[PDB]
């Protein structure tokens, strides 16, 4: 599966 | 029958806290997603909560940001809905959804009412 | 910056004339992702090409898969042309059976 | 007997054109199993394998809904790269991300993975040890210091440590007849005079293989590995010859290295 | 925040008429995740079409989903007395937003 949790972004 | 089945909703004064549950039955509830969603009397229906089917992600509304809880434990089948620090414009009726989805299951409650007021 | 693609035109099985086979054109080791590829019968565009998904290597370089259904035939010359921004014209590879 | 599952993002500005082009690809070893395309008509996680098919439509609407999370993630990451470089809002940028895990034969993991690129170059990565990043320019010093402040590794960790890891073993065990098959290559030497020898090597799987040259065993063309498009790969080598010369495979189906002479 | 807007906010129809439905999204959302609801004034929503298009069980073929994108419609084609009630239109391709809900009356 693909990453289910938020980043802030670059 | 896939069934779901409210409790614990009731009139609280405002500030106070309440927990509502929801027990699921017919399905495999463990699978699957789950959603809070309130409507206030004569008002449009208004998503509150989500909570994944293993519990990792959950996502809350804005107005209930902070002051909502949402969990389930999946032996007992049950989902909660904790609400602190309760105001006014929570007066609604809560359901608990098993809905949302691209395949076309929909599964409703039959609405529990939480009433704020002095 | 910019990576010119390596082609590769190849068959899936050894080509006998008369079989039914597919024609692979291997592009790969290019930067940026922007790419055409066209499959040839005899110098003439193929129509029904199917491609891969467009991913990448470890050095962030680009490859794809262009494949079609073809029967092998002595007459019949097949080639792959491939357009890049790193190319100035068309490079067309021809199919080899021994290569 | 290790196997690895990685995910591999695409994301291409397309000014005056519309939105960036996102391209999604999961691979599970060197089999592809499931594709996100941002110009496709569903809009939706297809799959790309059979053994992947058996998945409920709940599966495929959250991974749907996570591909497009990090669709517009890599949409706000583009403009905020241009303007990191001082790039103009003419030209078209590329944003490469791949990430996955590795699996032992016991089923336990071994290494996680995070790499971003910017036009083709390295830009910010995972260390080994899945807590600190490595950054390649001034540019991704920013970002460095912003996942830090958000302690970013520490859910990346928990990602490829534990989910990772556990959807691998679930995906190996459905596809336990095509994940887990080795075939041996099938090789044979072909002569052409010019003169030369090709040793090739077609239809083995995974794609990993060697192929070396000894002249009266001394090591010495050679493509690199292709997909043959039915799940195998093909590979060979050619030595020139004048008119004593042996080709070696290696390869995990083979029992013993083979050792190739002509006629 | 995905924002569904939907217009109009009532409809003064007729039994026997045909009425349009329609569901402004504030971006572009899969077709797969976009559905429809219909609620009599005491009880809880009834699914009517998902996947912006898909009837569900027991629905009958007078109603009927299109659109794609930002723009999505509800059609009854034959208005009968007990389809006047309202609807709203529902993404949920991330968390769950209703439209405000259309309520259909009679003329
Ligand atoms: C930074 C990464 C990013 O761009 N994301 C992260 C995921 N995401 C998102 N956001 C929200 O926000 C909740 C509310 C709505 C108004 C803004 N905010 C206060 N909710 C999300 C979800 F509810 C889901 C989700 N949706 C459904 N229908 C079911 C389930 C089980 C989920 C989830 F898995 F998350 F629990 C999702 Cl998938 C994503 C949500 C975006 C901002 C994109």
């Amino acid at each position: 599966v693909v990453v289910g949790a938020c980043g802030v972004g670059k | 029958e896939v069934q779901l089945l409210e409790s614990g909703g009731g009139v609280v004064q405002p500030g106070r806290s309440l927990r509502l549950s929801c027990a699921a039955s017919g399905f495999t509830f463990s699978s699957y997603g789950m959603h809070w969603v309130r409507q206030a009397p004569g008002k449009g229906l208004e998503w509150v909560a989500v909570i994944s089917y293993d519990g990792s992600n959950k996502y809350y509304a804005d107005s209930v940001k902070g002051r909502f809880t949402i969990s389930r434990d999946n032996s007992k089948n049950t989902l909660y809905l904790q609400m602190n620090s309760l105001r006014a414009e929570d007066t609604a009726v809560y359901y608990c959804l098993y809905g949302g989805n691209s395949y076309g299951m929909d599964v409703w409650g039959q609405g529990t009412m939480v009433t704020v007021f002095n | 910056i910019q990576r010119t693609p390596k082609i590769q035109v190849y068959s899936r099985h050894p080509a006998e004339n008369g079989k039914s086979n597919f024609l692979n054109c291997y592009v790969s080791g290019f930067h940026p992702s922007d790419i055409e590829v066209d499959l040839l019968k005899n110098g003439e565009r193929i129509e029904k090409v199917e491609h891969s998904d467009l991913s990448f290597s470890k050095d962030w370089s680009f490859y794809l898969l262009y494949y079609t259904e073809f029967t092998p035939t002595e007459k019949d010359e097949y080639a792959c042309r491939v357009n890049h921004v790193t190319l100035s014209q068309p490079k067309i590879v021809k199919w080899d059976r021994d290569m | 007997g290790s196997h690895s599952m990685r995910y591999f993002f695409t994301s291409v500005s397309r000014p005056g054109r519309g939105e960036p082009r996102f391209i999604a690809v999961g691979y599970v070893d060197d089999t592809q199993f499931v594709r996100f395309d941002s110009d496709a008509a569903s809009q939706r996680m297809e799959p790309r394998a059979p053994w992947i098919e058996q998945e409920g439509p709940e599966y495929w609407d959250q991974e749907t809904r996570n591909v497009k999370a990090q669709s517009q993630t890599d949409r706000v990451d583009l403009g905020t790269l241009r303007g990191y470089y001082n790039q103009s809002e003419a030209g078209s940028h590329t944003i490469q991300i791949m990430y996955g895990c590795d699996v032992g034969s016991d089923g336990r993991f071994l290494r996680g993975y995070r790499q971003d690129a910017y036009d083709g170059k390295d830009y910010i990565a995972l260390n080994e040890d899945l807590r600190s990043w490595t950054a390649a320019d001034m540019a991704a010093q920013i970002t460095k210091r912003k996942w830090e402040a958000a302690h970013e590794a520490e859910q990346l960790r928990a990602y490829l440590d534990g989910t990772c890891v556990e959807w691998l073993r679930r995906y190996l065990e459905n596809g336990k007849e095509t994940l887990q098959r080795t075939d041996p290559p099938k090789t044979h030497m072909t002569h052409h005079p010019i003169a030369t020898l090709r040793c090739w090597a077609l239809g083995f799987y995974p794609a990993e293989i060697t192929l070396t040259w000894q002249r009266d065993g001394e090591d010495q063309e050679l493509v690199e590995t292709r997909p043959a498009g039915d799940g195998t790969f093909q590979k060979w080598a050619a030595v020139v010859v004048p008119s004593r010369y042996t080709c070696h495979v290696q390869h995990e189906g083979l029992p013993k290295p083979l050792t190739l002479r002509w006629e | 925040d995905i924002v569904m807007t939907q217009s109009p906010a009532t409809l003064s129809l007729s039994p026997g008429e045909r009425a349009t439905l329609s569901c402004r999204a504030s971006q572009s959302l899969s077709s797969s995740f976009l559905a429809w609801y219909q609620q009599k004034p005491g009880q809880a929503p009834r699914l009517l079409i998902y996947g912006a298009s898909s009837r569900a069980t027991g629905i009958p073929d007078r109603f009927s989903g299109s659109g794609s994108g930002t723009d999505f419609t509800l059609t009854i084609s034959r208005l009968e007395p007990e389809d006047f009630a309202v609807y709203y239109c529902q993404q949920s391709e991330s968390a769950l937003t209703f439209g405000g809900g259309t309520k259909v009356e009679i003329k």
